[PDB]
RNA sequence: UUAAUAGGGACGGUCGGGGGCAUCAGUAUUCAAUUGUCAGAGGUGAAAUUCUUGGAUUUAUUGAAGACUAACUACUGCGAAAGCAUUUGCCAAGGACGUUUUCAUUAAUCAAGAACGAAUAGGGAUCGGGUGGUGUUUUUUUAAUGACCCACU
């Protein structure tokens, strides 16, 4: 009904990564990240920014004509802080209020 | 094999025969490497250096890839060219020793060579008798996969230009000097160029040729085969390629803006079966559609129109032996089926289809033992079954096929082989019970089967589903081997 | 659809036992699904139909992790709120010795838990320490100082650095 | 070096040994059974 | 059942031992 | 899953290997239990080689009185030597095809169940990972019999 | 002249993250390559240092390296301590338990000296072993290992 992709939120500290993706993974589209668009150095992983960035990450999603999509979250992990950041709740709640659907999301930490 | 030193270019098999492997192997004797190291040693065993020679002929090409230097008067270097010949170039007297064989002869050879390389390969089997005492060139039709028998009515050479498609002029006289060597060679680039990737090999026989004439005689005089040369019908030997054979659509050059050379070439060699198609992945590009047929093969098809377009318009080509074979097979009634190839296996194809749909029903059913294996054991899964399986032809009696059925290892199973074999009965009732509560388009009974000498109690699960097809079922546990071992 | 679950110890048992119904409570607020399971000893969380926001369910997997290393209810209910976050601090991998985890455990909560409310005032933040975790709530910075000032506690550094550092940037912080 | 082919050639002959003395008992048969009788060499 | 049957099966193995 | 043969925005695919969740393996870690892990390397029908992996946890049963039941190590060592033989027989006999169907309604975990429960019985054994390393060659033909 | 609730030795089923040797799995990090992609990315209280359009970061793929066995992992188990947590195999060794086996005071503690190391009697729990069972369970499989629980030591 849908056509699909993955997301793939990757919330770190000091600065927070999106990069939505193919059902593949390979085939990246529309990467831009929150710390861009935001010049202090301190908000780069603030959730007031993190709705700024993903909404137009929402706005070029739809422009190439991708409609519906899934999310794997990530926090950095492995010898680091393992607990994902503030803005990765942000960065979800901003693209599913810009209207896009959302089933089924996972963690990849 | 039946090679020998006789000319292959009027026809024959030959143009390397015993003379030329002592050239080949006293060549070897003094290199033969692409850096002229020696591939041979004068304190070799006879396995060794024939062993040498079969690996040199499998491994080393002499006619496309590349031709060997050598130096009868100075070591042998193998060069990585080829001059689209049987090339084996002596320095010291500039002779080219393979000039009498002909490309497929040498691709036929290099065949060969690569069969006895294996052979030599095996440390298990014994291929003496195979290599050595075996002869393959007393038949054809053992040798060879297809014989088409063309006649050639061509008459004297003032009709030539009437009943040769081609030209037969100053220049093929002066290159191909003989009519038989411009025929071989004009009738194996036609049928090399018409099938392609359909076959593997080919080989083209002069039949009733003669090399031995009188004394009374300026040469041999010949009027057999509606014709005044030395043959009475040309024979076209072919080793089919499996994989390429029985498609539809003969391939082509892709359309594109411009014509280029093999578009021309292509049209100019099919002219009304030369068209254009989209295929599966949207490439416009030139080709040919054909239709297949459950009496002949296709090949005889492209033979035909090729060598009737592009040889002589007097040739007759038949394969009548083939047709017969085929029409020997049991057509079955499915539609399209005379218009169906020998290689396809739709209708088992579509038994396999319609099993797995019962297995997807049967194998998410709810037991008390959990179902093992539900495994396929009927001929119609081999692909041996006589007839084709049709659709509600329960007449013929590979019809229902058996299948295995295990479930998990439980010590549920009983220590004598009645009550085992009545277990397994009220199991297939569980499963009857289930089939005919929900899956009722799946229709089922019991039967018994007493193949078996002295087990009375083994019943058959016998479904026709609504694609006309029957199984029936049989259950395989760990305490049988037990209980029959231990009677 | 998303289904998070985790395990607890039974000497919490009777204690979820008691305020599972406040659980599914300030559970029930969410539109969210519940079940207890005492044979496994695990609570599982799953989404329903009726969810009006998904990404809570990540809040409440914490909520549940919350009710895995035994943190009071109404000190465990502010994950669900929007400006709270949380921080579990596994301290098993860094001793073989056992004497040395009592040594750097009591070490770091000091005589009577002082040092360890030193931190809790240094930070701002909730801290209580079940075990071979460390329970870290409050804000995020304060939680970036918490998991320093813990794992380099798990180590030979003297925490002192960390009580007079950390009085030095709040007294900076005042000017 | 010598040494090198010399275990190649060692290994080799280790490899094809048994193919190599029952195809040369093969070879004698054979060459027995294919042998060309010397009084009709003279003969010609 | 059982003591009987293990009587058996015991007398079974008397056969599979020599 | 992997990519093999496309025709004109039709593209199949191949198995490529079994993965498992995140959060479940770290859910059915219990405290005060036994981690029993198994794997082994084997050659196919075809010859497709795949490492198989196995994990095996125990579980309690009823009127336990003591907290923990562990095992004893001496189950142990035959345990995972009785799974190993398990995994033999099931593999080498009519690949992914069947394979793959005998993993999804995970019949071999219980035939482990079936050989396990003299010993020591268990929770909730999956296999949870395989990998492919070792495929021959490409094969378009029998890779079209599951096709229609 | 006994064969000590003196000591020592033997055997059995064992037990142990016990030691020596060998083999193997796992992801992570870093680096290199390939693909999609293209202005920021690290970092601090911010500053500052660092990298970057020969495409930084990240994505997906592969190889390499050294390192280790994450949850379970305990006021558990072993070693005189120093110390000992991946699978598998080998090699000796050790104690306890069991014993109607054996020698017969052969013994206990300690400056000098050696090696290694920086240089009063109950209560409950649990580990290992043993025994008894008006015991359970696995058992539609004939049997039976095993676990479980009661009681004792």
């Amino acid at each position: 009904s849908q056509v699909f992709g993955v997301a793939r939120i990757y919330a770190s500290f000091n600065d927070t990564f999106v990069h939505v993706t193919d059902l593949s993974g390979k085939e990246t589209i529309a990467r831009v990240t929150g710390g861009m668009k935001v010049k202090a150095d301190r908000d780069e992983s603030s959730p007031y920014a993190a709705m700024l960035a993903a909404q137009d990450v929402a706005a070029k999603c739809k422009e190439v004509g991708i409609t519906a999509v899934h999310v794997k979250i990530r926090a950095t992990g492995g010898t680091r802080t393992k607990t994902p950041g503030p803005g990765g709740q942000a960065a979800l709640r901003a693209l599913a209020r810009s209207g896009l659907r959302i089933g089924r999301i996972e963690d990849v930490t | 094999r039946g090679f020998s030193s006789n000319m292959s270019h009027s026809g024959s098999l030959g143009g390397f025969g015993t003379f030329e492997f002592t050239i080949l192997m006293a060549a070897l004797l003094n290199g033969g490497g692409i850096n002229s190291n020696k591939i041979l040693l004068h304190g070799f065993s006879s396995y060794q250096l024939f062993k040498g020679v079969i690996k040199y002929l499998a491994t080393m090409d002499l006619c496309h890839d590349g031709h060997l230097q050598f130096h009868s008067n100075p070591a042998s270097k193998y060069i990585d060219e080829g001059f689209q010949t049987p090339t084996l170039f002596d320095k010291s007297t500039k002779v080219n020793i393979l000039t009498k064989m002909t490309v497929s002869s040498y691709q036929i050879l290099k065949e060969y060579a690569g069969e006895t390389l294996r052979m030599l390969n095996n440390v298990v089997q014994d291929q003496f008798s195979n290599i050595f005492l075996t002869n393959i060139s007393r038949f054809d039709n053992l040798k060879y996969d297809l014989c088409y028998d063309v006649q050639l009515p061509l008459g004297k050479y003032n009709n030539l230009e009437t009943s040769l498609a081609a030209t037969f002029g100053s220049m093929e006289r002066v290159k191909f000097i003989t009519l038989e060597n411009f025929l071989a060679h004009k009738i194996t680039n036609v049928a090399r160029y018409a099938l392609g990737d359909r076959i593997k090999y080919i080989q083209i026989e002069m039949v009733g040729q003669k090399s031995d004439f009188p004394i009374t005689k300026r040469k041999v005089y010949s009027n057999t085969g509606g014709n005044h040369f030395n043959f009475d019908f040309v024979r076209v030997k072919l080793i089919v390629n499996p994989s390429e054979c029985d498609k539809l659509v003969t391939k082509g050059p892709a359309h594109s803006e411009t014509m280029s050379t093999e578009a021309a070439v292509f049209k100019n060699f099919w002219g009304i079966k030369s068209s254009l198609r989209r295929f599966k992945d949207g490439s416009i590009t030139h080709c040919c559609v054909w239709s297949t047929s459950s009496s002949e093969p296709i090949i005889s098809s492209i033979v035909n129109f090729a060598l009737q377009k592009h040889v002589s318009k007097k040739a007759q080509i038949s394969n009548e032996t083939i047709k017969k074979f085929h029409n020997f097979l049991p057509l079955p009634n499915l539609p399209s089926s005379a218009k169906t190839s020998v290689l396809n296996l739709s209708s088992f194809f579509n038994l396999k289809k319609s099993f797995d749909d019962l297995y997807k029903i049967i194998f998410q059913m709810k037991l008390p033992l959990s179902v093992k294996s539900i495994l396929p054991v009927g001929s119609a899964f081999r692909y041996t079954s006589l007839c084709q399986p049709v659709p509600f032809a329960y007449s013929d009696p590979d019809f229902f096929q058996d299948v295995i059925l295990e479930f998990e290892t439980s010590p549920k199973w009983p220590d004598e082989i009645t009550s085992l074999e009545k277990a397994k009965t009220a199991f297939l009732l569980k499963i009857q019970e289930e089939l005919s509560a929900n899956s009722s388009t799946y229709r089922s009974f019991f039967s018994r089967d007493e193949s078996i000498p002295y087990n009375l109690e083994i019943v058959t699960l016998n479904i026709l589903t609504p694609e006309g097809y029957g199984f029936k079922f049989r259950v395989l546990t760990e305490r049988d081997e037990i209980l029959y071992l231990r009677a | 659809e998303s289904s998070f679950m985790t395990l607890f110890p039974k000497y919490r048992e009777s204690y979820l036992k008691t305020i599972w119904n406040d659980v599914t409570r300030a559970l029930d607020k969410h539109n969210i699904a519940c079940v207890l399971d005492l044979v496994e000893g695990s609570m599982t969380v799953k989404t329903t139909r009726k969810t009006y926001d998904p990404a809570i369910i990540l809040k409440a997997r914490d909520l549940i992790k919350l009710l895995a290393r035994s943190v009071p209810f109404p000190q465990a209910v502010k994950i669900l709120q929007d400006d709270m976050a949380c921080d579990v601090i596994k301290i098993g991998n860094f001793v073989t010795n056992k004497e040395r985890f009592v040594k750097r455990r009591q070490r770091l909560v000091g005589p009577n838990g002082n040092t360890l409310k030193a931190l809790e005032l240094l930070t701002k933040c909730y801290i209580l320490v079940q075990g071979n975790t460390v329970s870290a709530m409050g804000p995020f910075k304060g939680l970036k100082e918490v998991r320093r000032v813990v794992e380099d506690c798990m180590k030979n550094i003297h925490p002192i650095y960390h009580i007079k550092e950390l009085m030095i940037k709040r007294e900076l912080a005042k000017r | 070096t010598a040494t090198e082919s010399y275990d190649i050639h060692i290994a080799r002959e280790t490899a094809e040994l048994f193919k190599s003395n029952i195809f040369k008992l093969q070879i004698d048969e054979l060459l027995e059974q294919v042998k060309l009788k010397q009084k009709h060499v003279l003969k010609v | 059942q059982e003591d009987v049957q293990s009587s058996i099966v015991d007398e079974d193995g008397f056969t599979l031992v020599v | 899953l992997r990519v093999d043969e496309v025709q004109g925005k039709n593209l199949l695919t191949n198995f490529h290997g079994m993965d498992f969740t995140t959060d479940k393996l770290r859910s059915m870690v219990r405290k005060w239990q036994t981690l029993i892990e198994a794997n082994v390397t084997v050659k196919t029908s075809d010859d497709y080689v795949l490492r198989i992996f196995a994990i095996a946890f125990t579980r309690k049963q009823a009127n336990q009185v003591k907290r923990h039941s562990y095992a004893q190590s001496s189950h142990i060592r035959a345990i995972r030597k009785v799974i190993s033989e398990i995994l033999t027989k099931e593999v080498q006999g009519s690949t992914l095809a069947q394979l793959t169907s005998k993993l999804i309604p995970e019949v071999i975990n219980k035939e482990i169940e079936n050989a396990t429960k003299d010993i020591f019985p268990l929770q909730n054994i999956h296999v949870r990972k395989v990998k492919l390393l070792k495929q021959p060659k490409f094969d378009v033909g029998a890779l079209m019999a599951l096709h229609g």
